[PDB]
């Protein structure tokens, strides 16, 4: 055996790759349920186990000479993902860690490197003047993501403003140099060494459990710390692919079906 | 009642005090803690953790992604060094605004070895080796391999393992370094060149990039705190 | 009593406000501009602090508006670089020197505006 | 007890185990003694990290609000004022604590109170007492400096004679949750399709609540005099009994608002060669 | 951009009236730099309440202010001839700018 | 009722103990006992799941 290859299941499913780099538990914590002198509901939490906890494949962005940056909200991206996405939607309370999966396959003669950043309480920098001001719809991108940018273009739209955020690459989206991110749990999906990076994330929050549709638990950040470069090719696209499975899936309050304008 | 003298220091407050002070909420009911992941207990957990250097702060590169990675090349002039920089890690613009420098800024004075790990981003069939080496100060800054091979020296083999860490020892005549610029507790000089070169054969990008990391020893301390400089307001 | 200049008349042009107050007020008070085009109500246009000679306009205006200071005179000037005929209004300048309650951020003092003058009509037609 | 590890002797080595490479793509990072790769003496290490320790690195007090209030007969006068509770507005302990994303301590409030003349010719005052009220959230805010609610029947008060030792108080750990949260990855509302209009669910991004931990009053509880006196109440906050449990990079351009927005000096590093030392 | 006021509004003598001005969470719904401005013909506005329900000296006690949410209201109670004019609402918005509300011209009937 | 702990002696002259007593009800208005000292740094340092030995190959 060695840690280059790795198989992880979970529910009904299986990734397997052969040029891992170890994995990486974040904080050195596996997720866990809700122990009983931690707990705040009263309610009976639904634990779904194998429908909620399997791994969920976004939306494939393809990385290319001129990518600055791409990233995701947990649990955001999941929330059109499956029984995962439905229990999320009709219950008020949620939690669950996650194992998160970034899949990025080159040659031998491709050279680059992704690094992955997992951020606890991943706040973006808005568009504009007006503080704060990033609508719902904006901050919550769902599988499709959003994107790192190299400069701060501001909204000048006094008519309509966009409302969206700007994350800036090298100031990680809000306001601090990229180089001391990997404080952060972090894996380099560097092309000579890895086409692949697993971090595990357990449920980092200042309460037991929470509202998974007003509040984001993590970010994950995809960006390029070494450009994508290819023989002397212009045109270079390799897939990247993010596999998201939550883990220790339990959710209290069930009522009726969140709704949400987007 | 009790004869009491009042000493001097009487009703001054010192900013530092440790001192008790009476309840403004008393017997308020505290939510208990829990469990959370990612406890620091002292800042030097946030030194000894391996942060991205910005080495290339040229005047188009700075500010942008580019000042993280160096370029390395099968045609570059090997007698020239890859890169140059100061043991300085709070003054040096390089390795200041790391968070072995972020934590150092807020501190005066400061002891320990420094750990310096640089990745290699060519592809997996470029080849090629590397001198990185660390000259302790009172002599000229090296301008070639054949200075900083006097110094210690790490000679690192691109291969499977991606990476390398050079450790720079605590060699030092005062117990511990100011943080600030000063030639009395200066630290010496880091410098890297090639040694043979990167070989890449054909269909395979000539240039390609390299990372550096910095990050404290298990043996590295800091002892009095102080205000950055880093952060600033108007008025 | 905040004192204003007298009305203009020209379009296409460039108009240059005046608006002078006692010396106390200049030196402690910010002093506000506002316009009121005829039955379409109030508009903001910016701040002078002559303490500071710090000036904020607003995105109407960015471009268009500078604002200037005369310690000597205790005059504060507005001067419109470029003119429309929609800037046929009533130009108010208006001291903020009633003090709110609530502290601004957390180290300053927030004024609403109070000791109005009593302004001018400029009219931009041919 | 509180002493670093010795750094242990270390001869020449040819080896098979090789300390130096690693792989950092897996997200460790090399727990390298300079005995692993240079030959070392042993040296008995008698430096600790006792000042490094999060108690130590917060255990100084911090400006965090600056309240100005006049004493001044009625003829444009601030005679009461008030403070949304908050350490967002200095830029130097905002950015000690948001090293991490959650913490829990205690705190001190310890107020420093200066007062001037405010015009040279109308002369003298006697001294001043100050009322600090806290007002929790959903306590009745005063509408002037002497009504029914400055009587503090239920909320805490200091009153602060001029010329003492600068009055303190401790509070304890306030937040609803286990930890407060320094970032907020979220909202307070959210817009629903079934909504009326869009201004039911609108809320700001990484607010959690307004009025999050009250408001301070303060006054002058004195009769006005003749005179105008100008007065400040300096507000310092210090930490204590600390845990701090995520993390983060130090903000590095400057701040822009409560939130993490930026708005100007995108350019936090200097020019310095590649080759230059 | 500018805060949302009804255009007009109406009332006989002796009854109480509630002007109201909705703005966006930036403005009302944050701030409490939330004021009220009377303007009859040809004057110069006049301040009649500067924080929410605080009036200055010589604003008699029949202008009331209060909040709500993204919205603040101006009730004028026991209404009557001389209080015929427009009124204007105010704030402070985050980006550090100052705005008006569109203005009520309220008829005493 | 006091709490008494020994000092690290700095300057010498020419072991010292020093004495506190907790004069108020609620824990809020204690002072700073500081002794805070120090974790393993490895669940920021070393946060893997196949743990790796520091001279052994890391892949
Ligand atoms: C008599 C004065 C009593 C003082 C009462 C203080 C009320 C608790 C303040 C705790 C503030 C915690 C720090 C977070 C502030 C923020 O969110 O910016």
């Amino acid at each position: 055996y060695s840690d280059r290859v790795l198989q992880l299941t979970l529910g009904n499913s299986t990734i397997t790759t052969q040029e891992a780099a170890n994995s990486v538990v974040a904080y050195g914590r596996w997720p866990e349920f809700i122990r009983d002198d931690e707990a705040n509901p009263v309610d009976q939490p639904t634990e779904p186990d194998v429908a909620t906890c399997r791994f969920y494949t976004l939306d494939t962005v393809m990385w290319g000479k001129e990518s600055k940056g791409w990233w995701w909200k947990l649990p955001d991206a999941l929330r059109d993902m499956g029984l995962f996405g439905q229990n999320m939607y009709y219950h008020y309370l949620g939690r669950s860690g996650y194992t998160v999966h970034v899949q990025c396959n080159a040659s031998k003669f491709h050279q680059g490197a992704l690094g992955v950043f997992a951020i606890p309480e991943y706040c973006l920098a808005g568009d504009s003047d007006k503080q704060r001001y990033t609508s719902y719809a904006n901050a919550n991108p769902g599988e499709r993501g959003g994107k790192f940018y190299s400069q701060f273009n501001k909204d000048n739209a006094v008519t309509s403003p966009k409302r969206e955020f700007c994350p800036v690459d090298y100031l990680l989206g809000c306001g601090v140099l990229l180089g001391n991110a990997f404080v952060y749990p972090h894996q380099i999906i560097n092309l000579r060494t890895n086409n692949s990076a697993t971090i595990v994330l357990p449920y980092v929050n200042a309460l037991a459990i929470d509202s998974m549709v007003k509040h984001n638990n993590w970010g994950i950040a995809i960006l390029p710390l070494s450009p994508l470069d290819f023989a002397q090719d212009s045109s270079v696209e390799i897939p990247i692919t993010v596999t998201i499975a939550p883990m220790c899936s339990e959710f209290n309050g069930l009522r009726n079906v969140t709704a949400p304008k987007f | 009642g009790l004869p009491v003298l009042n000493t001097p220091g009487s009703n001054q407050y010192l900013t530092s005090d440790n001192h008790q002070s009476p309840c403004a909420i008393p017997e308020f009911d505290v939510t208990p803690p829990i469990d959370i992941p990612g406890e620091v207990k002292n800042m030097m957990e946030l030194a000894e953790i391996d942060t991205m250097i910005p080495l290339n702060l040229e005047s188009t590169k700075r500010n942008t992604m580019d000042m993280y990675r160096v370029t390395l090349s099968d045609s570059a002039d090997l007698s020239q060094p890859i890169l140059c920089l100061s043991l300085s890690p709070a003054f040096d613009p390089r390795l200041s605004h790391t968070m072995l420098g972020e934590v150092l800024n807020y501190y005066t004075h400061w002891a320990g070895s420094l750990k310096f790990t640089f990745l290699f981003c060519g592809s997996m069939m470029a080849t090629g080796k590397i001198l990185v080496a660390y000259a302790p100060p009172g002599a000229q800054p090296p301008t070639s391999r054949k200075e900083a091979m006097l110094g210690t020296h790490v000679i690192w083999d691109l291969g499977l393992q991606s990476s390398c860490t050079m450790v720079v020892p605590w060699i030092s005549n005062v117990t511990y370094r100011q943080t600030t610029q000063d030639s009395f507790t200066e630290g010496g000089y880091i410098s890297m060149f090639y040694q043979t070169r990167i070989v890449v054969p054909l269909s395979t990008p000539k240039s390609m990039s390299m990372l550096g990391f910095v990050s404290a020893c298990n043996d590295f301390s800091v002892r009095l705190l102080r205000d950055t400089t880093h952060i600033s307001q108007s008025a | 009593l905040v004192q204003s200049g007298a009305e203009l008349k020209k379009p296409g042009a460039s108009v240059k406000f005046s608006c002078q107050a006692s010396g106390f007020t200049f030196t402690t008070y910010d002093i506000h501009w506002v316009r009121q085009a005829p039955g379409q109500g109030l508009e903001w246009m910016g701040m002078i602090s002559p303490s500071r000679d710090s000036t904020i306009y607003a995105q109407k205006f960015q471009g268009r508006v500078t604002m200037t200071s005369d310690t000597s005179t205790s005059t504060v000037y507005m001067e419109l670089t470029s003119l429309r005929s929609e800037d046929t209004a009533l130009y108010y300048c208006a001291t903020a020197s009633r003090p709110s309650a609530w502290v601004f951020r957390s180290l300053y003092t927030y004024y609403y505006m109070d000791v109005w003058g009593t302004g001018t009509t400029v009219t931009v037609s041919s | 007890q509180d002493s670093l590890p010795d750094t242990k002797a270390s001869g020449p080595a040819h080896s098979k185990e090789v300390p130096a490479l690693t792989a950092v793509e897996t997200g460790a990072t090399n727990p390298l003694a300079p005995s692993d790769t240079v030959q070392t003496r042993h040296v008995v290490q008698r430096r600790s990290r006792s000042e490094s320790t999060i108690e130590s690195f917060f255990a100084r007090g911090a400006c965090v609000a600056i309240i100005e209030v006049d004493n001044e007969q009625p003829t444009a006068q601030k005679l009461f004022a008030m403070w949304r509770i908050t350490y967002k507005d200095t830029v130097q302990l905002r950015r000690k604590l948001e090293f991490f994303t959650y913490s829990r301590f205690d705190m001190e409030f310890t107020f420093v109170v200066t007062a001037n003349f405010t015009n040279a010719n109308n002369g003298h005052a006697l001294n001043q007492v100050y009322q600090i009220m806290y007002i929790p959230p959903g306590a009745p805010t005063p509408k002037s400096w002497d009504d029914y609610t400055w009587q503090t029947s239920s909320n805490p008060s200091i009153f602060y004679t001029y010329g003492a030792a600068p009055a303190r108080i401790s509070v304890p750990y306030v937040g609803l949750a286990n930890a407060y949260s320094h970032f907020y990855d979220g909202f307070a509302k959210v817009p629903l399709k079934t909504d009326a209009n869009d201004q039911i669910g609108d809320s700001l991004y990484s607010a959690m609540t307004v009025d999050d931990f009250g408001v301070l009053a303060v006054r002058v509880v004195n009769d006005h005099n003749p005179t105008k006196v100008t007065s400040k109440v300096r507000i310092y906050m210090k930490p204590k009994h600390v845990r701090v449990w995520c993390p983060r990079p130090p903000r590095a351009v400057p701040y822009y608002g409560p939130g993490v927005d930026y708005r100007n000096n995108l350019d936090p590093l200097s020019e310095k060669g590649l080759t230059t030392y | 951009s500018a805060l949302t006021q009804p255009a007009s509004v109406s009332g006989s003598p002796g009854q109480s009236i509630t002007i109201s001005c909705t703005g966006t969470i930036t403005d009302i719904g944050y701030y409490n730099y939330v004021s009220w401005y009377q303007q009859h013909p040809g004057k110069a506005p006049k301040l009649i309440i500067f924080d929410v329900t605080n009036r200055p000296s010589g604003v008699s006690d029949r202008f009331s202010g209060s909040k709500s949410g993204n919205t603040a209201s101006l009730t004028i109670s026991g209404l009557q001839a001389e209080d015929e004019g427009d009124y204007y609402c105010f704030s402070h918005r985050s980006n550090n700018i100052r705005v008006f509300g569109g203005g009520t011209k309220l008829t005493v009937l | 009722g006091a709490q008494v702990s020994s000092q690290k002696v700095g300057a010498h002259e020419n072991t010292i103990n020093y004495t506190t007593i907790n004069y108020y009800k609620d824990s809020a208005s204690n002072a700073a006992s500081k002794q805070d000292y120090s974790q393993d740094p490895s669940k920021f340092t070393e946060p893997l799941k196949d743990v790796l030995i520091k001279t052994a190959p890391a892949l």
